[PDB]
RNA sequence: UUCAAAUGAGAACUUUGAAGACUGAAGUGGGGAAAGGUUCCACGUCAACAGCAGUUGGACGUGGGUUAGUCGAUCCUAAGA
RNA sequence: UGAACAGCCUCUAGUUGAUAGAAUAAUGUAGAUAAGGGAAGUCGGCAAAAUAGAUCCGUAACUUCGGGAUAAGGAUUGGC
RNA sequence: UUUGCUCCACACAAUAUAGAUGGAUACGAAUAAGGCGUCCUUGUGGCGUCGCUGAACCAUAGCAGGCUAGCAACGGUGCACUUGGCGGAAAGGCCUUGGGUGCUUGCUGGCGAAUUGCAAUGUCAUUUUGCGUGGGGAUAAAUCAUUUGUAUACGACUUAGAUGUACAACGGGGUAUUGUAAGCAGUAGAGUAGCCUUGUUGUUACGAUCUGCUGAGAUUAAGCCUUUGUUGUCUGAUUUGU
């Protein structure tokens, strides 16, 4: 209902990158994450945190992690909003393991 | 078509070296839940061929068969057959007149049946609708049979029996565009060949100054209609029957479903047909099983088949256990606890 | 100008199989459409009735470059520029010669069917 | 190759940061000889040019820049002229 | 690392330039694998495969006595 | 989605015509045989008659066919209203029943016609369509976009999606692959170098490896199966009318 919302998801990048050319595993993972955010938040504008880009590229172009824990926050697009007034911001969640976790609505309000 | 598995049976063929000996045979399992009769079609003979005269439908049609009449079901108002169902208002006089027209005319009678795809582990939800010819009895008796069978189900045991020779009609597995080497089986050209060796070297003489229709050329491979014949039924299994996969020699309570389910299909919850060998089409594909067009007395037909054992090991790998109980007995206690 | 271009489902609404998405052409055309709309507003025309009554693309003079080919050869490498013009307009909403016979017949009909 | 920010009417390609890579010292480093001739550098700037693009550029416009008793030439002779 | 200015990886320095996005039909180009057979292929073993470093054994015909020769043919190799 | 769509009737306008100008007038067979009528004992029967072309038969008279008066018979034809019966080869037509309502040239009268000027198709049919009038009737879909992979170069195909055996993303379980994770510990370990009160499995340091927790850990649909869990999603665009 309310448009500004933050949830933590686990994305399965292994099944999304299955059989992808090695020199484009990490770029494809970036686009896969943007598609994942658009699916879950309905926002065409998706912005990736640079520390998330670091997490994606941590083991090179070829060694993207099988699973990734993401904090996706749909926020109001202020300061001359684009075609849509909402955008998704994707951040890495510091976890020892990305296994066994379910989608949780996180609120710090 | 659900998948394929393996059986062991005694061979009964006097004069054969394997007479009264066990043979291992591949079989194809077809998931066959009962079909729903929802209409009848009358066919008249004409000097231009067989012509449909009229179609009479049942009063009530389920959503799974009404989906077949829609390209965008979720968006539609679902008006199909709503005004037709009003012909059953006072006494079904219009329905009776149409059935009388079929009885009077219509040298050929066919019923309309649809699958209960909701009883299969398919995501489709849209039932398949087909015409099936009725054989036996006069035309009036055929029309009557359809009349009392409207909106009723017909199980596969009332159509097919053990040891019967049947025919499989299905569209084969598609492979898209294919070269001549695998589409037609032509010889590969030598390694030294410039500009490609998976080709036919000469596609025609100088005359006729055209490429002949009979030359092997690249194109669509697979997704063709095929009518394969003479497949012997090995088991008419019942869905409401524990120990579907068990025989009189085995007596281990297990269904026909392999461990982990049929790969890419799921589990067999319904009645099913087990036929010797393989049939055209891939798993999940709709297939039509037809009774034999001729009487077969080849002694390979009319040979009673008694299964001794059905393989239910997992087909998702080199499955080496038939049941979870057998796996637990062999392996013992694991770190996982139940 | 469509020979050996690809096919798409998005041409169904126009009854064709060959359709594309020429972004630069679209941007130039919508720039000129914005100009025509602004001209109509300056003239005082009603914006809701406006429709593209005339649109016409002509070949502008070609702009030359050279491309280099095998065996030390040189070919033309030309742009095909455009002149575009468009006009938006507002929507808006017997002597008889009869011969003598013909006249006499008509008179006879008049005095017979009265 | 990727993410973000800045700039900009406009950014896959400009700038900065972050990351991932490569050349791996008979280098994708640092200098020179022949040759080129201002291409060096700055400011402005994008009509044309740059295998797309371009806010960038060996482009375009305007300027600035090459300091010797000791480094060379200049002198000597070589095959030669 | 290694015999090594070989190949492979890294530091200083430099670059990240070569139109891009999407999808993985046929036929290609480049790189590969293959049951059993093993040149039956083909003008022709073309192409490919097999061999390969080092240590220790063991090396024939012939010879201009210098060679042939790494002939042929075998064994060993890590870590601690 | 403009008061849209559809059927019926009449009014106008347009459109065209492979070509109205009294009637396409229905047995089946044989042809070295038949048709029709008749009779009988019902037949491959007797008798008679016919053809030798449809040159027939039926329709045919009236200002392109008007108005009006009778006579004679109760017939013939048209129009709706009708009672049914039959016809599926492409039936869409055929046979009927009963009244009404016109016409009747079956037979006798009376009035009209002219000048289209001595001919000029001299316009009399019938596909189709639109705009109107007044009377009934009904109240959807398809495509794009998204989605699946039983499909696939692209088109195409095959699936799903407006509150549910709903779909999806995760999580759980099963299935499968590999082969025993990390960490901790050990009176395991060729030993070597120290330190002691030289234990009688003493301490310290280095030590491939070994053993236990541990058929463990990891991966598992990306074109595997399953799901009483968690979190979400579910009216955007275009077009189509007899
Ligand atoms: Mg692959
Ligand atoms: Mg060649
Ligand atoms: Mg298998
Ligand atoms: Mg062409
Ligand atoms: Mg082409
Ligand atoms: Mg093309
Ligand atoms: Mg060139
Ligand atoms: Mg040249
Ligand atoms: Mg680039
Ligand atoms: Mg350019
Ligand atoms: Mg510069
Ligand atoms: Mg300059
Ligand atoms: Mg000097
Ligand atoms: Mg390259
Ligand atoms: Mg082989
Ligand atoms: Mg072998
Ligand atoms: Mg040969
Ligand atoms: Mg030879
Ligand atoms: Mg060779
Ligand atoms: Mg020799």
């Amino acid at each position: 209902l309310k448009d500004v919302v933050t949830r933590e998801y686990t994305i399965n990048l292994h099944k999304r990158l299955h059989g992808v050319s090695f020199k484009k595993r990490a770029p494809r993972a970036v686009k896969e994450i943007k598609k994942f955010a658009k699916l879950h938040m309905g926002t065409d504008d998706v912005r990736l945190a640079p520390e998330l880009n670091q997490a994606i590229w941590k083991r090179g172009v070829k060694g993207v992690e099988y699973r990734l824990r993401l904090r996706i926050s749909r926020k109001r697009n202020e300061e001359e909003d684009a075609k849509n007034p909402l955008f998704s911001y994707v951040e890495p969640v510091l976890v020892a393991s990305a296994k066994g976790l379910q989608t949780v609505v996180v609120e710090e309000d | 078509k659900a998948g394929m598995t393996t059986i062991v049976r005694d061979l009964d063929r006097p004069g054969s070296k394997f007479h009264k000996r066990e043979v291992v045979e591949a079989v194809t399992v077809v998931d066959t839940p009962p079909v729903v009769v929802v209409g009848v079609v009358g066919y008249v003979e004409t000097p231009r061929g067989l012509r449909s005269l009229t179609t009479v439908w049942a009063e009530h049609l389920s959503d799974e068969v009404k989906r077949r009449f829609y390209k965008n079901w979720y968006k539609s108002k679902k008006k199909a057959f709503t005004k037709y169902s009003a012909k059953y208002a006072q006494d079904g006089a219009g329905i009776e007149r149409e059935l009388a027209r079929i009885k009077k005319y219509a040298s050929v009678v066919r019923v309309l049946v649809h699958t209960q795809i909701r009883k299969t582990p398919l995501a489709q939800k849209k039932a398949h609708l087909a015409e099936i010819q009725l054989n036996g009895g006069s035309i009036s008796e055929k029309v009557d049979w359809a009349r009392e069978h409207f909106e009723k189900t017909v199980a596969v045991d009332s159509v097919f029996e053990q040891n019967e020779m049947i025919d499989a009609i299905a569209v084969t597995k598609g492979h898209g565009f294919e070269g001549v080497t695998h589409r037609w089986g032509t010889k590969k050209l030598p390694r030294k060949t410039h500009r490609g060796l998976r080709k036919v070297a000469c596609i025609g003489a100088w005359h006729p100054a055209h490429v002949m229709w009979s030359v092997a050329r690249a194109g669509q491979r697979g997704y063709h209609s095929r009518t394969s014949i003479n497949h012997k039924i090995y088991r008419v299994g019942k869905g409401d029957d524990e120990a579907n996969g068990a025989t009189s020699f085995d007596r281990t309570k297990k269904t026909i479903t392999p461990m982990g389910g049929f790969v890419h299909y799921g589990e067999i919850k319904n009645d099913f047909i087990m036929v010797k060998g393989c049939i055209p089409g891939n798993r999940k594909r709709i297939v039509t099983l037809r009774k034999s067009l001729y009487t077969n007395t080849s002694r390979k037909a009319l040979e009673e088949v008694s299964l001794k054992w059905i393989d239910t090991a997992s087909k998702f790998g080199k499955g080496r256990f038939q049941t979870p109980a057998e796996k637990h007995a062999f392996m013992g206690t694991l770190k996982k606890d139940l | 100008f469509n020979s050996s271009i690809g096919r798409t489902a998005q041409g169904k609404e126009f009854g064709v199989t060959k359709a594309r998405w020429p972004a630069k052409s679209v941007k130039f055309v919508q720039g000129l459409l914005q100009n025509a709309a602004a001209n109509a507003e300056a003239k005082g025309l009603d914006a809701t009735k406006l429709y593209v009554s005339h649109i016409q693309v002509n070949q502008a003079p070609k702009q030359r470059r050279r491309t280099y080919r095998a065996h030390g050869r040189i070919n033309k490498y030309e742009s095909s520029p455009s002149h575009i013009e468009l006009v938006v307009t507002e929507k808006e909403e017997k002597v008889v010669r009869l011969t003598s016979r013909q006249r006499g017949r008509i008179a006879a009909q008049k005095r017979i069917a009265a």
